[PDB]
């Protein structure tokens, strides 16, 4: 019995690199923004700009900022999710008496990263620290994205071990 | 050692073909993505260095 | 515009794989693979000689 | 369409009086087109960036 | 792991090849056109000001 | 005149691209679509061995 | 694992190879800036020029 | 002697290999740049001494 219980386990450890997966395939996307949305205030930044231009990168810095919180409230694997924020860990089997393989979860969504839903800049000045703002939520957004692949590599290794 | 319920030996050639199966998955990924550190997957820290960077 | 090209040059250092390195490593573990597939498939008769024993 | 960029189908200057103010009408119609063509583009991105991690 | 039904390798080898494809596609769009950003969807703010400056 | 000529360079500065970079990304491109598609076809076969152990 | 190891050095030294590449695109920079210096200094050095050139 | 895990003989022809793309760089960028000190990585004596000369 202990031999044949293992296999839900090992199924349990695939479900949590599958969710995991999602998660990365949702930041990929989360990353690309973060980029434009820093290019877009990085240009905004200059005084060079006339105000059409200017209102013209801030109408696609709230559409990307719109399209990152669309991109993290999709990621979610049958109806749970490391990115959204909906639950702070994930508790996967690990062993034949049930001992948790803990992998927590690291918010993706616009709160989570450290901007509103509302976030956009007004004028040259604004759009000159919405670009340290945007580089740091960039950075934890990484930081985010490499701690979920290393707890998908510890759950591949654990598979093996199992 | 006589067994026909179970044999240890398939069992254990059947481990070293699946590493081997993911070794060669690992790089035949590795050549059809161009890079050696194509996710956070390969390595977090050296990914999240070429993200930045990039 | 040189800042931009030697960025892009030291993050595809960090990225680029070794791609001559890349086919070699290929063309041997496909070998890999299909020795350890056959050597599976002579594990697997190992035990079934017991039934010329009866 | 016309009314949505500013415009009607009755549109036109009488005179050059009339002309003049017709200039600044027409560049504030191009600017729109140009603002809700660009939204437009935007948009599409966005749908081809969901398809992608669909 | 030892599928017959699936094989997920394959699928990503298929969203590499896809990706890439994808990156050659915008390339002869811009070796043909001569623009980095030739229309509304390469880049909205950008085509813009393009249009509106031409 | 003059003010014309400095727009239509802005203009090009803005919107067209540097072909020279394009001119080996477009090597680079087919030669990474033809790795690609290669390790595809590799990628397909690898369930198949499973045949030789029946 | 000491050759395992090895991969973290060739990593660093390729960066470091990268950060005296950014060092001497710049040193090109203020070289050519120097040169520009010395002349106008040289240039102003004249006793001859009025109050405005020089 | 014979291995599927390592053949030394492909790792000397990529050695070889790099060695000769190393040298045909530095060849195409004596061509480039038509001189045969181009930088301070070239040759630093004659660098310096031709930037001072000139």
């Amino acid at each position: 019995a202990t031999a044949s219980s293992l296999n839900s386990v090992k199924d349990s450890l695939q479900r949590g690199q599958s969710t995991i997966d999602v998660a990365l395939a949702a930041g990929d996307t989360i990353t690309d923004l973060l980029t434009k949305m820093k290019e877009k205030a990085l240009a905004a930044s200059d005084t060079s700009l006339n105000t059409a231009s200017f209102n013209a990168l801030k109408a696609d810095f709230e559409s990307l900022r719109d399209q990152l919180q669309k991109a993290a409230t999709n990621a979610k694997f049958n109806g749970v999710s490391l990115a959204d924020g909906s639950t702070t860990k994930l508790s996967f089997l690990a062993n034949e008496d049930g001992s948790n393989f803990t992998v927590t979860a690291q918010t993706l969504s616009l709160t989570g990263i450290g901007l509103t839903a509302t976030s956009t800049f007004t004028d040259a000045a604004t759009a000159k620290t919405m670009i340290a703002t945007i580089t740091t939520s960039l950075q934890t957004a990484t930081n985010k994205l490499s701690s979920l692949g290393t707890s998908s590599v510890g759950l591949d290794t654990h598979l093996t071990f199992v | 050692l006589n067994s026909i319920n179970t044999n240890p030996g398939a069992l254990l050639a059947l481990q070293n073909l699946n590493s081997t199966n993911t070794e060669l998955a690992a790089t035949q990924g590795r050549i059809n993505t161009g890079k050696k550190v194509a996710n956070a997957k390969d390595n977090g820290a050296i990914w999240s260095m070429a993200k930045m960077q990039s | 515009g040189k800042l931009q090209d030697s960025l892009d040059a030291g993050v595809g250092n960090l990225v680029d794989a070794d791609l001559a390195k890349e086919s070699a490593k290929l063309q041997s573990l496909q070998t890999k693979q299909q020795l350890g597939v056959q050597a599976l498939s002579i594990a697997n008769q190992t035990p079934q000689t017991i039934l010329s024993l009866f």
